[PDB]
């Protein structure tokens, strides 16, 4: 296995940041907006860079 | 209880095989069985102490697994390890202690705690594993009703007895004829003195001899026997056997004559040697039977004369005896020796919690008195405070 | 460091599970691990030796890895296997043997050899595995902070001594009152002596008292107590106190009355037996404290009341004794015993190789020395030289 | 022969490993092993005993392999396997027992008996297995000529002596000067005495010395050498050299002076300690050299004064001494020690078995005979039938 | 000279600030400073020692920078980082003990060492940074 074959955009954030898969990147999308989600997921989510 | 065993081994071989580095297919086999275990716990709960000073500690299980994946093992890895290591640790040292006091005249060869009663539960039997301990191994052969087995350096079979035994007396103790002796773990020291040194004895030859019964046979010994008591080559103040004044002893050293010992089983002669110092081996007994002679010397020096004149008052007191050491055996019973530390585990964890005496041992699990009458309730129930005793140093020493 | 450890098992393990006819898989788990060795090897380069005579001899590594032919063994397997772990062999050897001669004070509990020093390098962690050896156990356990502990067998905490102390004295030396000892090892001998026979002494009894500090915490001891001090019962010439003369000691030996032996931990009893002899636990403990008395014996038989009269000169010196023997005990430092090679191994191979005096150890490794000034740094740099004897010692004995 | 080994290791391991509960994987490795065993043997036949006391009996091999099937083991699972286990113990038992007691003076190393020698046929060695006990260990690197070595407690290298010699006597025996020993086990006791306080003597220093010289090299002796032998230092009337007459030894002890022991290995001095009492390091030697001097006290009290007189009759006999106790060592050559039960084991199952005295070993297995003269035939046969009775007590004790 | 002040700070910040548990934008601010510094030092072959019984120590950098993510600090995380640490303070303790001994006249006030004159040098600035103490 190898993960460039794999790489996408986290949509969010600065660093343009890669996240792993499709289902990695849904994710991360959809929660940044549940407003009630602790500061520091938006955080992690974001600066997290590949 | 096996149960209990593999809880331990579990950790050992656990705290020791789960390093930051070492590669995972070295553990597969046992990351395994560990995760069985929480598993069957899950959902249980415990409880330890109540008795003495010994504090009552809850306890209740609910713990996540651990991953498979991994070549190598990552520091992280560990310490989300240990953590729960650790909780089982304090944990079994609450149980061990717990069912180490317990004593019981009926059943003292059954689990005691409400801790260990559960654990013999068949639910929990899923968790056995890897009995190797000399201690449990033999835990088994003896439930499966077999020839178990043990092994050690410097035995401790004789209880503590020291005295002397006068054959020919009289108040004023001027010329006494008899032994004395000292019989301690695996030590016999004995003595035959004869204060007119055989002058009016048949054939100048005053015979002595000293019995000692064991309280359990012990086979493959290996025994050291040399002539001299040296303890009782010196000058001493007795009391007299009435206690109501004191003797002297002024003793003079010669050789044992016509040495003999036999060890004995039954009655039977199994071993003996006669005059043989040095190593010997006396492969099975439950006695030991020493006899020795004093012989007068048909010839002495001036110097030697001198000291045994035809008539008393007797001032040198010719002296004759025998050292015996049981450096090795093993006995099918388990006993206290010169290198286990299994006594002094279980004396040691009653005293340290102000343990209350109890219905089968002697005040301070006292050796003397445990092995002068070493019944079968004792045994059993000393086997089973050892053998815990022993899975226990497996991880707290 | 655990690293090292590892190298071993690893090599014993294998020397031992591969031979000629037995099936792979009984090795399948194992092979794997030796590999990994080899690969993260390979490469580097060492150097071993550079102090006193010791050889400097260097070490590469160019190894091919392990094949795998299925279904048992075929011999020549074997010694393909075999010339390549004979390297390695000869390798540690020289590893631990450089690393067992170097001592620092800063800190002398971390790696001194340019050889080991790589070896904490983190590219090697990757080998660390089955951790069971004793040493290596409480290694790891210390690292962390934890309960560590040993077994000793007569363990060695007494620095030779042997000495008197006269409570009473003059000039002529012919009415002393007073001790004489010898502590050695993991055994006590104590003598108190009154010339007088207590005949002036309140209650006509005299008080003795003979207290010993261990430089370690021993627990869990198991100790055998025994009345009369054997090496103080005979007749002997002495050295004044200030060396300028000799008095003269003619024994004759009485019961110890009222013995009483305190086993204490920082000033606190923490097991107390009065007046008795055999085996006895004790738990935990940094003193021993034993104290008897010689108590005039109030009825005499002629022959006895000859030895003490109301005048001197006093001819015959009343002595009461007491032996004591640790036969085993944990201790949380290391210490030489009487059936562990540790420190023998360590004195042996520095006095081999003509290693110079450093500026931990004492000359020789002395026993004495070490433990009467068992310091912090003399302890770290014991357990880690013990543990690397301990390593060395499972391949080449 | 590591043939046999196995088939221990396999029924420990088994007999220790298969409980009513724990999970496949964890035999999984095992399992297999011991089928191995079962299909090589099945076919096959063998016959053991026949000679002394012992019974002749045949076994046949015809066993159903295991189910390699389940997930955890259900008690029925176990109790149709020990059943298996047990024919294989009963079985091994008396393979040991019949190889244990044939000798041999020509190859007295290799198999003797007609159920052995049939073993290490080639068609078996498809079973050796995981050698790490100890005496394997070490058989095969003796196979491969190379550096073997065991570990000791109390070895057992003196063969028993106790004896004197007389440097300077006459008829009466009222003036002697000469030394008194008793070399055994692990223990040397040596006194030297002078009648005359060395009144007339250069310096008034008389010089003693005791040399012994052991059948084999013991090395990393760790060894307690303490002043003064007890064993001599009590009164003794004595044979004569030629046992013609008695002579009476009555000593006082002074300290023993410029003590120095020497370790010599061929005639060389490997370790050299002057004075110095407690515990010393040994690392190689073939013998032992004691050196000490009575020398007359320069200054003495009355009391001593009055002792030694400058002329005769000498009443008190002035005598200095020295013991020496081997704790432990390592030795190239198997030998008895106060540990372990191997001598005892041979000895005991040729006793019991009423085995006639062969070509090699002394009557009884006696060690002093054996120590005494230990050929290279009877260290041969006594490393072989040692490792046998070693392979028994895995499963046998 | 004030460079290794930094060397420090930057060290003790570190040894001190980076554990295993915290929340991660507790060392974002710091972590930067930190690689900065490995960055600049790669390459660099330093000496101490030289003088007296003080032992000619070599020292080489080729450190792999860090993984400036995970949230709540692995336990891994900070092991592959102490032993990245734990050579700098050995160092710098050599660093210190050398320059701690030399002695000039004429320009007493400047530094000595072939260890420091060479960390005055311009391409190391770029580490200085809370001084404070
Ligand atoms: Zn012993």
């Amino acid at each position: 296995l190898l993960l460039k074959d794999m790489a996408v955009e986290n949509k969010n954030s600065r660093d343009a940041g890669k996240v792993v898969d499709s289902e990695t990147a849904s994710i991360c999308d959809a929660i940044f907006q549940d407003e009630e989600t602790e500061g520091a997921v938006r955080r992690f989510i974001a600066e997290m860079r590949q | 209880m096996d149960v209990l065993y593999s809880l331990s081994k579990t950790l050992k071989d656990a705290r020791d095989k789960i390093v930051e580095g070492t590669l995972y297919s070295n553990v597969s086999d046992l990351i395994q069985q560990f995760n069985q275990m929480i598993i069957t716990m899950n959902g249980n709960e415990f409880q330890t102490g109540g008795i003495g000073n010994l504090p009552i500690r809850n306890w209740n299980f609910d713990f996540g697994l651990l991953g498979t994946t991994l070549l190598n093992l990552d520091a992280n890895y560990v310490e989300t390890a240990r953590n729960t290591i650790d909780y089982f640790v304090d944990f079994v040292d609450n149980v061990c202690m717990d069912e180490m006091v317990r004593e019981s005249q009926r059943n003292g060869i059954a689990p005691q705690s409400d801790s260990l009663i559960k654990l013999s539960g068949i639910k929990f039997k899923r968790i056995n594993f890897d009995n190797s301990s000399e201690y449990i191994e033999n835990w088994n052969l003896q439930n499966r009703r077999q020839r178990t087995g043990f092994t050690f350096h410097k035995p401790n079979i004789f209880p503590y007895s020291a005295s002397f035994t006068l054959n020919r007396s009289q108040p004023a103790h001027d010329n006494l004829m008899g032994t004395m002796w000292l019989n301690a773990g695996s030590e016999i020291q004995v003595a035959g003195f004869d204060y007119s040194c055989a002058i009016n004895a048949p054939a100048n030859t005053q015979q002595f001899e000293h019995i000692v019964q064991l309280r359990r046979v012990l086979t493959t010994a290996t025994i050291t026997l040399l002539p001299d008591a040296e303890r009782f080559s010196f000058p001493r103040v007795i009391t007299s056997a009435d206690g109501a004044t004191t003797w002297y002893f002024n003793p003079v050293i010669l050789r044992p004559n016509n040495v003999e010992i036999e060890f004995l089983l039954n009655g039977q002669i199994i071993n003996t040697y006669q005059a043989r110092f040095g190593t010997i081996i006396a492969r099975n007994f439950d006695t030991i039977r020493l006899s020795f002679q004093l012989m007068r010397p048909p010839n002495m020096t001036p110097a030697v004369a001198a000291l045994f004149p035809n008539a008393q008052p007797f001032e040198h007191h010719a002296t004759v005896g025998l050292t015996l050491r049981i450096e090795s055996a093993v006995c099918e019973s388990v006993l206290a020796d010169a290198s286990e530390t299994m006594l002094a585990n279980v004396t040691s964890v009653r005293q340290e919690y102000a343990i209350p005496v109890g219905p089968v041992f002697p005040p301070g699990m006292n050796w003397t008195d445990l092995i002068t009458n070493y019944s079968p309730s004792r045994e059993d129930n000393l086997q089973r405070v050892f053998t815990v005793a022993s899975i226990r140093s497996m991880l707290v020493k």
